[PDB]
RNA sequence: UUUGCUUCCCGGUGUCGGGAGGCAUCUCUAUCUCGUGGCAACACGAGAGCUUAUGCCCUAUGUAUGGCCUUGGCGUCGUAGUGAUUCUGCGACGCUUGCCAACGCCAGAUCACUCUGGUUCAAUGUCGGGGCGCUAAAUCACUUGCAUACGACUUGG
RNA sequence: GCCUAACUUCUCGCUCAUGAGACCCCAUAAAAGGUGUUGGUUGAUAUUGACAGCAAUCAACUAGCCCUGAAAAUGGAUGGCGCUUAAGCGAGAGACCUAUACUCC
RNA sequence: UACGCCGACGGCGUUGGCUGCUCGUUCUAGCCCGACAGUGUUGCGUCUUGCUGGCGGUAGUGGGUUCGUGGCGGCUAGCGUACGUCGGUGUGAAAGUCGACG
C-alpha cells in the first residue's frame, strides 16, 4: 500500500539502488530527505502512517 | 442492436453455461462485457457432480510437460471466462477479438461498485424444479484451489454495509421526493392533467 | 447564432452487420445479415423490408465531396433491406457492393426512407 | 402463503394467446394444466386453456361445477366483476399501457413539454424541502 | 402519368422530413404538383425556416395532425418551372412567395387554441430517443 | 541529463478508429411492500401479475423590455471522507440554466436525398510559442570470487 | 443454446445417475438383479370397519426411465463448451435455416 | 441543350415473398324446446336448484371443418427497361470531382 523511509538513510543503504555508485552523483533520496523537515511532506508522511 | 457501454451482469443466481452462452453471443455480436461476482454462479446438479468433473479437467495435463498442458484456472470469474470462451472459435481472430472483450471478476470492483447491474432471466436457477440441488462456483472454486474466498467475502461484507447505508439515505430521499411532489400539485395541476390525459402519471 | 430549430437526435435505427447468408461450410457474401435495435420478430422486421441502409467507415485519402464544406475522411456504402431473416427479428440486406468482413459487429444506419407509413 | 387458489368460479385474466387481456370464470377444472373457462361478458367463448396462460384474479363468484353460459353470465354481472377489476391498478395499467402505444407525434411533443415542466416545479419543490 | 398519392397525404397535413438538410423538419404540406409529381410543402419558413420548395412523398413521414389550409391561396406562377433548378442565392421574388403562401397558415396556426404547442411542434425537429421503435411508434 | 527535459496551456501538422445522452442496496423465490406495535421472534391493519429497465430523467431560434421561479448543470479551488484509487459530501468563487407577453420582432433559404450532427467524436505522434519546474543514470574497460562453457552472477574505484 | 445460418418457440409426460443421457451405417455389451420411480395385468381382504401399534391394504407378475452387473495402460472426448419443469428420453405443433437439387431470369 | 460514366425516386414487364378481409361450398353442431335416465350438486330427500347423457325436435339464433375454374385489398424483393422525374461528374490544362479496376 505504501512506504515511508527513514530521514537519514546510510550511505551503504542507499548504495543498493545503484551500479556505479562512485562514478554517479548519489542522488538518491536526496528530495525524499528534504520532504521530513518540510510542511508539505511531514503532512504525507504523516498520512502514509495513518 | 449494440449496446453503447459495457453490460455489466450481476453473476449471482445465474446458471453457468446459460449465462455464458448468452454472453458469448453478444461478445460475438461486438459487445463488451462486465460480469459481477463470478462466484455467485452456480451449477445445477448436486455439489460432488461438479467437484468431480473439475478433478477429471484437473486431471487433463501434458505428459511431457505439464507446464504446455491444460491451464486449470481455480477462480470463479477465470472458470466463468474458460466456460464462455469455449463457447466461442477462440483458435479465430474472431474469437480472439470477441474473448478480449469480456471481463469477469469475484465481488464488485470499486470502479463498478457505483453502477447498476442486469440480469438475464432465461439464465436464472429459479428455472430449475425447486427439489433440484445446485452447487456455487464459489464453493467449487475453493474445494479445487481457490485461495481468495475469505477475502471476497470481507470486501462484499463491507461493500454491502455501505450499500444498506446509501439506500437508506435513498429511501428518506424519495419519500422528500414524493412529498415535494404533494406539495407542488398547485402548481403542476395544469401539466399534470396534460400527463393523464395522454397516460403517464 | 443558433439555427433556428437545428438537429436534435439520431434519424435512423441502429443495426449491426452480424455476418453473411451462410449455411455452416458456405457462405453468399451477395447477401448480409443485420440485427436491429428493438426487432425481434419476423413481423417487426418486415416493417424495415425496403428501406435504406448505410454503412459509414474511415479511409485515409480525403474527399471534398460537392454539397460539402471541409474535405472527410469518411465514406459510405449504401444498400437496402430485403426481406427479414429467421424469427428472432434478423434482416437480409444488399449493398451496392459486398459488405466487407471487417464491418462485422460494426454500427449499420437504417435510414426511415423510401417511407410508406 | 398461497391466498388466490384455481377454483370453480374463479376470476381468471388471460395473461397470453388468443384472447389476451380479458377476464373468464372457472367454470371447470380439467386437470393439473388445462381448466375450463367461460367469459361470456367479456367476450370470451366457452373454451379450454392451459393454466400457463391465465393469472388468477382477486374476485370468486358463487357458481357451480360445470356451470353453464347462461349461469355464469348471471354471476358475472351480479357481481359487477368488470368494474371493480377496472377498480384496481392492474387494469389501470394495462389501460395506461393502451392509451401509450396509441400516441401521436404531436401528443408526444405535448408530453414531453408538460411533463419537463412538471419535472422542473417538482425539483424546486424538493430542493425547498432539503433545504429544510 | 403522375405518381399516386398516399392515402394519408391530404392538404394541410403535417410530414416529418426524412432526408436532406432539412431531415427531421416538421413541415406543412400544401399540394402535390402536376407535372413532377413531387409534394409543395412549407413548413412556415418563419418558424423552422424551411423555405417554400419541392419535396418528394418517398421522404416524408404523413402525421395525423392537420393544420387548417383552406385559406392560403397559392399564386399561379408557383409551379415545377418555377421550382425548377437553375451559388445559390435567395431571390426577392422567392421571399414575397414564401411571405404571401406563410400568412394565411400562420394566421390559422394562431387562431388555434393549441398555437402554443402548434408553433413549438413546428419549430422543432423529430428524433429517435431511448427506447423508441418506428414499427411501434404511430406517428 | 546545464544543454537537455517532466507537466499545463496555446497553435500548427501527421497517423489513426468509432458512429446519438444519464441511472448504485442487499437477502429471498412455497411470499413481498407500506403503516403501527415490538430487544428479538414476530403480530395486527391495508394491499399486491409484480409490465417502475416493458421504467425514470434529459430532449434545442437571438437579443432586448416587463412579469414570475430561483432551481439544475459544468469548471477551479479548500477543507472532510472513501483504499478492492479513484470516487464522493460540504462549501466559496466563476460560466451558464427555466416559464409567461410571445413566434411579439430580426435571422434562417444552397433548388428533391445520396459521408456531415450539414465543421460529429475519440486516441495518440511530431513540430513551434509560452507558465511554473529538475539538473540523472546505465554500459564498456579494469577489479573482486561466494559465480562462471561464452553470456550471465557477486564486488570496488 | 453458443461454436454455427435457423426458437433458450408451443403442448403432454418420464428421468437424478459420487462424471446420467444425447440420433441409420457407427464406432461393444450380456445372463442375472433393485422394497428407486412411473404406468399396467391378475388374485385376494376390507366399511357384518382391511395391514402396523400396544381407509384402503396384501401378494405375484409385467415394462418405461434410472442404478448394480461394467477392469488397461501419454491427458481426452454425445465433435467441444456446456445442459437437469434440459440444450436428455418419447409422442406431437407452428415457424425458421440451408445444396452444384427444383422453378424462373 | 444533347451525349458519355455513375446513383436516387416513380411507371411498366417478369419471377416472386409476407399479410389481411369478404362471399359461398362439403360434413356438422351448440344456444333454444320436450320426455326419460343419471348425479362431482346450491337452498331448505319419489324435494328443489344445478349439472350430465344420449333420444326426439329446429322455428329463430348460430359457431367449427372443407375447399372454390371465387371477389376485394396492404407491404415489399431480384432481374429487365411500354419509359419518365431528377441529381452528381466530363468538353484547353493542371488540381479537385466522378467512374472502373485493384
Amino acid at each position: 500500500l505504501t512506504t515511508i523511509w527513514a530521514e537519514h538513510l546510510s550511505e551503504e543503504a542507499r548504495r543498493r539502488f545503484y551500479s556505479n555508485w562512485a562514478k554517479s552523483k548519489k542522488k538518491a533520496f536526496t528530495k525524499y530527505a528534504k520532504k521530513w523537515q518540510d510542511e508539505d511532506g511531514k503532512k504525507l508522511i504523516e498520512a502514509d502512517f495513518a | 442492436g449494440l449496446s453503447n457501454r459495457a453490460i455489466i451482469i450481476d453473476g449471482k443466481n445465474h446458471l453457468l453455461g446459460r449465462l455464458a452462452s448468452i454472453v458469448a453471443k453478444k461478445l460475438l455480436q461486438g459487445d463488451k462485457v462486465v460480469v459481477l461476482r463470478a462466484e455467485e454462479i452456480v451449477i445445477s446438479g448436486n455439489f460432488h457432480r461438479s467437484k468431480l468433473k473439475y478433478m477429471s479437467f484437473l486431471r487433463k495435463r501434458c505428459n511431457i510437460n505439464p507446464a504446455r498442458g491444460a491451464f486449470h484456472y481455480r477462480a470463479p470469474g477465470k472458470i466463468f471466462w474458460r466456460t464462455v470462451r469455449g463457447m466461442l472459435p477462440h483458435k479465430t481472430n474472431r474469437g480472439n477479438e470477441a474473448l478480449k472483450n469480456l471481463r469477469a471478476y469475484e465481488g464488485v470492483p470499486a470502479k463498478y461498485q457505483k453502477t447498476k447491474s442486469l440480469h438475464a432471466p432465461s439464465a436464472s436457477r429459479f428455472r430449475l424444479q425447486p427439489r433440484r440441488k445446485f452447487c456455487v462456483v464459489g464453493r467449487l472454486s475453493h474445494e479445487v484451489g481457490w485461495q481468495f474466498q475469505d477475502v471476497v467475502a470481507k470486501l462484499e461484507a463491507k461493500r454491502k454495509v455501505k450499500g444498506a447505508a446509501y439506500f437508506e439515505q435513498k429511501k428518506k430521499m424519495d419519500k422528500l421526493a414524493v412529498q415535494a411532489k404533494k406539495n407542488a400539485a398547485p402548481k403542476i395541476a395544469q401539466y399534470q392533467k396534460i400527463i393523464e390525459a395522454l397516460g403517464y402519471n | 447564432r443558433r439555427p433556428s430549430a437545428p438537429t436534435t437526435g439520431r434519424l435512423y435505427v441502429k443495426a449491426i452487420f452480424t455476418g453473411f447468408k451462410r449455411g455452416l461450410r458456405t457462405q453468399s457474401e451477395h447477401t448480409s445479415l443485420l440485427k436491429l435495435e428493438g426487432v425481434f420478430n419476423k413481423e417487426d422486421a418486415g416493417f424495415y423490408a425496403g428501406k435504406r441502409v448505410v454503412y459509414l467507415y474511415k479511409a485515409h485519402n480525403k474527399t471534398l465531396k460537392t454539397g460539402h464544406t471541409v474535405a472527410t475522411r469518411t465514406r459510405a456504402i449504401w444498400g437496402k433491406i430485403t426481406r427479414p431473416h429467421g424469427n428472432a427479428g434478423a434482416v437480409r440486406a444488399k449493398f451496392h457492393h459486398n459488405i466487407p468482413p471487417s464491418a462485422l459487429g460494426k454500427r449499420i444506419r437504417v435510414l426511415l426512407y423510401p417511407s410508406n407509413i | 402463503v398461497f391466498n388466490r387458489v384455481v377454483q370453480i368460479g374463479r376470476v381468471v385474466f388471460i395473461a397470453s394467446g388468443k384472447d389476451q387481456g380479458k377476464l373468464a370464470a372457472i367454470v371447470n377444472v380439467i386437470d393439473g394444466n388445462r381448466v375450463q373457462i367461460d367469459g361470456p361478458s367479456s367476450d370470451v367463448t366457452r373454451t379450454v386453456r392451459n393454466l400457463k396462460d391465465l393469472q388468477l384474479t382477486k374476485f370468486v363468484l358463487k357458481l357451480r361445477v360445470g356451470q353453464r353460459t347462461k349461469g355464469v353470465k348471471a354471476a358475472f354481472d351480479a357481481a359487477k366483476v368488470t368494474e371493480n377489476f377496472q377498480k384496481t391498478q392492474w387494469a389501470k395499467k394495462i389501460a395506461q399501457r393502451a392509451i401509450r402505444a396509441k400516441l401521436t407525434d404531436f401528443e408526444r411533443y405535448k408530453l414531453m413539454k408538460a411533463k419537463q415542466m412538471r419535472n422542473r416545479i417538482v425539483r424546486v419543490e424538493l430542493a425547498k424541502l432539503k433545504k429544510a | 402519368k403522375t405518381v399516386t398519392l398516399r392515402k394519408t397525404l391530404t392538404p394541410g397535413t403535417v410530414l416529418i422530413v426524412l432526408a436532406g438538410r432539412h431531415k427531421g423538419k416538421r413541415v406543412v404540406f400544401l399540394k402535390q404538383l402536376p407535372q413532377s409529381g413531387l409534394l409543395l410543402v412549407t413548413g412556415p419558413h418563419k418558424i423552422n425556416g424551411f423555405p417554400l420548395r419541392r419535396i418528394g412523398q418517398a421522404f416524408v413521414i404523413a402525421t395525423s395532425l392537420k393544420v387548417n389550409v383552406s385559406g392560403v391561396k397559392i399564386p399561379e406562377h408557383i409551379n415545377d418551372e418555377y421550382f425548377k433548378r437553375k451559388e445559390y442565392t435567395v431571390s426577392e421574388q422567392r421571399k414575397k412567395d414564401i411571405k404571401t403562401v406563410d400568412a394565411p397558415i400562420l394566421a390559422a396556426i394562431k387562431k388555434h387554441p393549441e398555437h402554443k404547442f402548434l408553433f413549438g411542434y413546428l419549430g422543432t425537429r423529430f428524433s429517435l430517443g431511448k427506447n423508441q421503435y418506428p414499427h411501434k411508434m404511430q406517428f
